[PDB]
C-alpha cells in the first residue's frame, strides 16, 4: 500500500 | 463574477486536510474544470489564512505547462473556492502503486518535468516547498500537473531563507528538520524523494511515528538498489544530500545543475517545456467525467474583505 501522507505548517 | 451555481457538482475527486476538489461543469462553457472548495471557518481558525491567500497569489502570477492554471477563483457568504484546470489522468501516487515502480526513462520524464516547473518557480522568487508524487497529477495527454500551492513562500530570491515548520513530514529535508531558517534547496531534495520513490518503489525514509521519521531523515544514509543505474545512483545521492549546500541544485545556480547531471542526459529542456517529447503514458478515458484514475473510495461519495481582498480573480485565457 505505502499509506497517503498530509502536509503540514507549524 | 462568477457562482457557485455556474457549476454542476458532478464527481468528488478529492477530500480532506486541504478541502474538497469536485470534478465540475461550468454551465456556460460546458468545460470541465477542478474546483477546490475551502470553508473559510477552517481557515481562519487555523491561521492558516496566508496560506490559502497566498496560493491564489501564486496561482494569479504563475504561468507554465506543469503547472496547475487557476480558471476563475472567488468566495461565498461562507467559502473560498478555487476553479482551475482538470488533470484528468490522477496523480502519480495512484500509478506508482498500480505499477511498483516506473522504469528509469519513464521516471526521467516527469522527473525533467519537475525539474522544468521549480526552475520556473525559483525563477519567479517561488520555493514550492510541498513536493510529493499525491501533488503531481497528470493531464489528458500525460503530462506533470504539479498541484496544492498552499506552502508555498514567494520573495525568496537566491540566498533568502525561510522560517515555517512546514512540507509533508516524508517529504522534509533534514535542514528543515534542524532549528531556524532554510533556503530553496528543500525543493530539489523534495525532487529527489518522489524520484527515489519513482525508481526504487518506496519512500527512502519511512516510520509511521514522526520522531523516529525525523531521526532517519536526519540520520540515515539512503540506500539504493542494486540494480539501479549508476546514473540513477548519483542523481538520487545528490539531489538527497542531506547538507543543502551540498545538494544537487543546492548551489547558486538552482536548476541548473539538476539540468546538467548526467542522468538528464538525453533531455533537450526547450523540448520539455515546450511538451514536444511523446509521454510516456497517456491516460485512457472514454468520456470527461470518467474519473478511473482516482480512487473509487472518494469519487463514490455524494455531494453538497480585508482578509481575502487578494483572493479573487478571473483568467485572461
Ligand atoms: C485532480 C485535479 N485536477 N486539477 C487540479 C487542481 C488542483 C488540485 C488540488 C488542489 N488542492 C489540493 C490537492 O491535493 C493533492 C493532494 N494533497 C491531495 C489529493 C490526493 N489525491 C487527490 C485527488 C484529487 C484531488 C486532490 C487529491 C490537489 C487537484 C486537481
Amino acid at each position: 500500500g505505502r499509506p497517503r501522507t498530509t502536509s503540514f505548517a507549524e | 463574477k462568477v457562482t457557485m451555481n455556474d457549476f454542476d457538482y458532478l464527481k468528488l475527486l478529492g477530500k480532506g486536510t486541504f478541502g474538497k476538489v469536485i470534478l465540475v461543469r461550468e454551465k456556460a462553457t460546458g468545460r470541465y474544470y477542478a474546483m477546490k472548495i475551502l470553508r473559510k471557518e477552517v481557515i481562519i481558525a487555523k491561521d492558516e489564512v496566508a496560506h490559502t491567500v497566498t496560493e491564489s497569489r501564486v496561482l494569479q502570477n504563475t504561468r507554465h505547462p506543469f503547472l496547475t492554471a487557476l480558471k476563475y477563483a472567488f468566495q461565498t457568504h461562507d467559502r473560498l473556492c478555487f476553479v482551475m484546470e482538470y488533470a484528468n489522468g490522477g496523480e502519480l501516487f495512484f500509478h506508482l502503486s498500480r505499477e511498483r515502480v516506473f522504469t528509469e526513462e519513464r521516471a526521467r520524464f516527469y522527473g525533467a518535468e519537475i525539474v522544468s516547473a521549480l526552475e520556473y518557480l525559483h525563477s519567479r522568487d517561488v520555493v514550492y516547498r510541498d513536493i510529493k508524487l499525491e501533488n503531481l497529477m497528470l493531464d489528458k495527454d500525460g503530462h506533470i500537473k504539479i498541484t496544492d500551492f498552499g506552502l508555498c513562500k514567494e520573495g525568496i530570491s537566491d540566498g533568502a531563507t525561510m522560517k515555517t515548520f512546514c512540507g509533508t513530514p516524508e517529504y522534509l529535508a533534514p535542514e528543515v528538520l534542524e532549528d531556524n531558517d532554510y533556503g530553496r534547496a528543500v525543493d530539489w531534495w523534495g525532487l529527489g524523494v518522489v524520484m527515489y520513490e519513482m525508481m526504487c518503489g518506496r519512500l527512502p525514509f519511512y516510520n509511521q511515528d514522526h520522531e523516529r521519521l525525523f531521526e532517519l531523515i536526519l540520520m540515515e544514509e539512503i540506500r539504493f538498489p542494486r540494480t539501479l543505474s549508476p546514473e540513477a545512483k548519483s542523481l538520487l545521492a545528490g539531489l538527497l544530500k542531506k547538507d543543502p549546500k551540498q545538494r544537487l541544485g543546492g548551489g547558486p545556480s538552482d536548476a541548473k545543475e539538476v539540468m546538467e547531471h548526467r542522468f538528464f542526459l538525453s533531455i533537450n529542456w526547450q523540448d520539455v517545456v515546450q511538451k514536444k517529447l511523446l509521454p510516456p503514458f497517456k491516460p485512457q478515458v472514454t468520456s470527461e467525467v470518467d474519473t478511473r484514475y482516482f480512487d473509487d473510495e472518494f469519487t463514490a461519495q455524494s455531494i453538497t474583505q480585508e482578509m481575502f481582498e487578494d483572493f479573487d480573480y478571473i483568467a485572461d485565457w
